[PDB]
């Protein structure tokens, strides 16, 4: 039920408890709470080996904002893999790969990864990150998903 | 105006009571799925604020791990039982709404009971689970729409955005996607070429990886048929995989130890 050398016992503690279960309007009758389904995992068909068709029909009509982050210390969905399907959507508009900065408190502006934007698409790194990215770093986190949100530059 | 038998009254180990409104019930999918949510209402101005459908990945992994664990109002501390308000969360600035698909994932299930799915069928279910969701809270309507995910999500967002689009009641203004799976061939390359520049595989593999499994500059580990390069992969798919490294962050130690 867990994928490897990840502990998930503090979530599935707290929503295995009864009184949780009521408070979140959980039927009685339904098994118990697994973080991930291992028999739904088994039997998925995957469909689609490339998100490259799917992404230049997103573009085509410029109505919307794309963004691909990445911690660039996760092996399970490499920051590269994304980096290089990014640039290979070959969309107009490229700007020159820069530093985006986050503020920490008193120790001041600090360099949270790079991006790489096109015109409605940016490509973001977030340094020292892992798969799980505003668990590792929750500030840079934040800052990535206001600027996304706000249709602000990441810089 | 909105579902009021949905709607959390108090949530067990919370210390305070929430600023924000909060529901949790379900979302009917295709056929007989019923998706479990859990929306999270703006804490700045939750009428104007942008509506964000967060989905974990797996597949089959649950989006409430994306709120007690990543970026959701409050997260789940070591002793299962305490919840400490996140100041770093998500819903600061938009009505967030995390959503255990597909049907059989955490709470969400299906009458018949039947959890065999593929991305075709997950993208629609995701999408009539939507406009379930827009017919429960019918002020949301006109919001700014906004699709997140993570890992497997790099394909569930896509497809879903790709039917959102053609729903014009529908106000899709942008797409995030996190240490997503965009291409398989893209993953597989990177990967390589990411094990051995972070140190984990040695001159000797990777001489043995450029001379076999490439030509001059490129370099193919997705689909090659070269006998020398298939067993080379063998032993990165062991290094990278199953020897004791957390592949969900290199420099983060494995839970449960080495095996
Ligand atoms: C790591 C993690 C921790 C908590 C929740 C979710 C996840 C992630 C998804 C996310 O980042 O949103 N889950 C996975 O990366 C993942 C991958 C899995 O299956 C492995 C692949 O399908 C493979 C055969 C291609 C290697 N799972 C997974 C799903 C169900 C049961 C066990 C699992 F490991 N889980
Ligand atoms: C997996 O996670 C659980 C939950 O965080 C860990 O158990 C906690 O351990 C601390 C320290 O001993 C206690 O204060 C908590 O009360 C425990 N919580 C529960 C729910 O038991 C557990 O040690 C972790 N296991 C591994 C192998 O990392
Ligand atoms: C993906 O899943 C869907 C839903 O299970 C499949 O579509 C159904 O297939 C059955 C059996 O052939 C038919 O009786 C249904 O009428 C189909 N429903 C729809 C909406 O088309 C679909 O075939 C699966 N795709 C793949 C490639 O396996």
């Amino acid at each position: 039920m867990d994928p490897p050398c990840t502990n998930t016992t503090a979530a599935s503690t707290y929503l295995n408890n009864p009184y949780v279960r009521k408070a979140l309007n959980i039927p009685e009758q339904l098994p118990q709470w697994d973080m991930c389904n291992f028999l739904v995992n088994l039997q998925y068909r995957r469909l689609y080996r490339s998100m490259n068709s799917q992404y230049l029909k997103l573009l085509s009509s410029q109505k919307y904002q794309i963004l691909l982050y990445n911690g660039d210390v996760d092996m399970a969905c490499n920051f590269m893999g994304d980096e290089w399907f990014v640039d290979s959507l070959n969309q107009k508009m490229e700007v020159q790969r820069r530093p985006w900065l986050v503020k920490y408190g008193d120790s001041g502006e600090q360099i949270a990864g790079f991006v790489k934007e096109f015109s409605h698409i940016a490509f973001l790194t977030i340094k020292g990150a892992g798969h799980m990215v505003p668990t590792d770093k929750p500030l840079a986190a934040f800052t990535m998903f206001s600027r996304f949100l706000n249709k602000q530059p990441y810089e | 105006r909105a579902p009021d038998q949905d709607e959390i009254q108090r949530l067990p180990g919370l210390a305070k009571q929430p600023s924000f409104r909060q529901y949790s019930g379900y979302l009917k999918g295709s056929g007989s799925k019923h998706l479990h949510y859990w929306f999270v209402e703006s804490q700045k101005d939750p009428e104007n604020s942008p509506v964000v459908l967060w989905l974990n990945g797996g597949p089959g992994c649950s989006s409430l791990d994306g709120l007690l664990t990543e970026h959701g109002p409050f997260l789940v501390q070591p002793d299962g039982v305490t919840l400490e308000y996140n100041p770093y969360s998500w819903n600061l600035i938009a009505n967030v709404l995390y959503l255990e698909s597909p049907a059989g994932v955490g709470f969400s299930y299906s009458d018949d009971k039947f959890y065999a799915t593929n991305d075709t069928e997950v993208a629609q279910s995701n999408f009539e689970a939507l406009q379930d969701f827009f017919r429960l809270f019918p002020e949301y309507k006109n919001n700014k729409l906004f699709l997140t995910g993570e890992s497997y999500a790099g394909i569930y967002i896509p497809t879903l955005a790709v039917l959102v689009m053609q729903d014009p009641s529908m106000n899709l203004q942008g797409l995030a996607v996190g240490n997503g799976l965009s291409s398989y061939e893209q993953n597989d390359n990177s990967l390589v070429y990411f094990a051995y520049y972070h140190g984990l595989l040695g001159n000797r593999l990777w001489s043995s990886l450029q001379t076999h499994c490439c030509s001059q500059n490129k370099c193919n580990f997705y689909d090659n048929k070269d006998l020398e390069c298939v067993t080379n992969l063998q032993e990165v798919a062991r290094i990278v995989g199953n020897s004791g490294l957390n592949i969900y962050n290199l420099y983060a130690p494995c839970a449960g130890g080495v095996p």
